């Protein structure tokens, strides 16, 4: 009984307890060799075979990436995430151990279901890693929208806080180079890739490419070519020979207002009401030029 | 003789938690609308009766529960989904009076008799969303059309509380996802469509197009307005 209640916790922390289980796929099931117990520990057996092996899956995929620094913008923005909900998998193994020790030892089918509330957490983790196998952002950001256009408000707030995160890298591409334009890319993480082609005087030639393969599926298509338009206005202000932001230093304090904007924010991602002050900009920085 | 009454217990106890036991053989099917659980051969007619009506509540909660925490999980995030969310938000604190009641479980203080009569205020909780996840996969259903029956059921609905409490609660928090983007649609007027969510749709004025699989719950007059 109890020495099945010690196994459980330690295939809960990872891989194999006291016995070996000999498989990492397609479940991690528990082998105990013995046929004159009853056939009724088994299939307990089998419901920890989910859990362990669901459990390995989110230390499987941040492992095998084993972090690189190429396309390390958004990617390991979403891997930051998948930290801190294999964290809140932690906080329940431990109210576990301190069942089963003594200061009630017998853990039975109580904490048999409190286990099923990890494993549909796991789960919403699972088909959260399932759609993106690769780290590149921009097709993460039509990953996770794609996940809150399920309705049922049990996982769509759990994507609702990736895709607040997912976009974190995303909209700080944006209103800088609204602000001041100064280029900050690596290996193009937004769909504005800033400068790929060698420097020229301007005939209205078209450095800033919105790359179709790459769109946010919460930024639309007259958005995507929008925030080109602001992009394209404001380095066209940078070789006027002027160095001043658009008509004030207002839109410096723009810039500090939506970071504590963001700081005291919950988790949403705002689309409908961040797209309404870069009119306000737009029309601010063109009348100015 | 006396230790098969407490050897059934702690193997039904991991069942109610939606995973499989010691010697209760679990039969999963597509499809399965309460799935069942194959109980093991006994040496007493009486005990095996007690498991035996336990085991329904076992059974009907945790196979409802596992598709709609699974297939929203899926699914696109209509409301639909942040509906089965909130029946995966109810499934949490299931979880915990199990495992208060297994701290009681350390040693035997507690029989099949008085599992049942911790767990009855909580089988009429679990069975009124087991209508909800028969009905929804059945169809198929689409979020106008979602909301739209949710609400009749929560509305031909009397005679216990906390039953009527919650599919009242849940289909209120579908409701209140609809009513916000109905006030950005009223209000601003930006509609964001993940995918579909109204009977109206952009397109001698040829704007709008109204459908009728896709209209709200409230009687016709006011989808019109």
């Amino acid at each position: 009984e109890t020495s099945l209640v010690r196994d459980l916790l330690y295939v809960f922390q990872g891989i194999d307890g006291k016995f070996v289980k000999m498989c990492n796929s397609e479940n991690c099931y528990k082998v105990d060799g013995k046929v004159a117990v009853s056939k009724s520990l088994k299939d307990i057996t089998s419901k920890l075979s989910e859990l362990g092996w669901l459990h390995n899956k989110i230390k499987k995929y941040t492992d095998q990436r084993s972090l690189d620094r190429a396309f390390g913008l958004v990617g390991q923005s979403f891997c930051a995430a998948l930290h801190q909900e294999l964290k809140e998998y932690y906080r329940l193994l431990s109210v576990l151990h301190s069942q089963l020790q003594v200061e009630s030892s017998l853990t039975l089918r109580r904490l048999l279901v409190w286990t099923f509330d990890p494993k549909i957490r796991l789960k919403t983790l699972a088909a959260l890693v399932d759609h993106c196998q690769g780290r590149k952002g921009g097709e993460l950001a039509s990953a996770v929208h794609a996940y809150t256009k399920t309705g049922d408000p049990y996982m769509r707030s759990l994507v609702q806080h990736i895709l607040g995160l997912v976009a974190y890298p995303i909209l700080n591409f944006l209103y800088r180079w609204i602000y001041d334009g100064e280029l900050e890319d690596t290996y193009h993480e937004f769909f504005v890739a800033s400068d790929p082609v060698v420097k020229t005087d301007r005939l209205w030639h078209d450095k800033y490419s919105l790359r179709k393969s790459m769109i946010p599926s919460f930024m639309t298509m007259d958005q995507s070519r929008k925030v080109l338009l602001i992009g394209k206005s404001i380095n066209f202000l940078h070789q006027v020979c002027h160095d001043q932001t658009p008509a004030s230093k207002a839109m410096a304090v723009g810039k500090s207002a939506e970071s504590p904007k963001d700081a005291a924010e919950l988790f949403t991602d705002l689309e409908n009401a961040f797209q309404t002050k870069i009119d306000a900009a737009y029309f601010d920085t063109s009348k100015y030029l | 003789l006396p230790s098969q009454e407490t050897c059934l217990v702690e193997d039904l106890l991991y069942i109610l938690i939606g995973v499989d036991g010691r010697y209760i053989s679990v039969q999963p099917l597509v499809g399965r609308q309460s799935r069942s659980f194959s109980v093991e051969q006994n040496l007493d007619s009486s005990v095996k009766e007690l498991v035996n009506r336990i085991l329904p509540v076992a059974t009907n909660y945790s196979t409802v529960t596992r598709f709609v925490e699974e297939n929203s999980s899926f699914e696109y995030g209509q409301v639909n989904h942040a509906l089965g969310a909130a029946m995966r938000t109810l499934g949490k604190e299931y979880m915990i009076l199990i495992s208060q009641l297994e701290h009681l479980q350390r040693q035997g203080l507690l029989s099949l008799q008085k599992l049942w009569f911790y767990i009855q205020p909580t089988l009429r909780t679990m069975e009124v969303l087991a209508s909800i996840a028969t009905s929804l996969n059945k169809g198929e259903c689409f979020g106008g059309a979602t909301l739209s029956l949710l609400h009749d059921r929560t509305f031909g609905y009397t005679g216990d509380s906390q039953a009527q409490e919650l599919c009242l609660y849940l289909t209120k928090a579908a409701s209140a996802p609809y009513f916000d983007i109905l006030e950005r649609w009223i209000y601003r007027g930006i509609i964001n469509d993940p995918y579909s969510e109204f009977m109206v749709e952009e397109h001698w004025d040829q704007r709008y197009t109204i459908v009728q699989q896709q209209i709200p719950s409230f009687l016709q007059k006011v989808a019109d307005k």
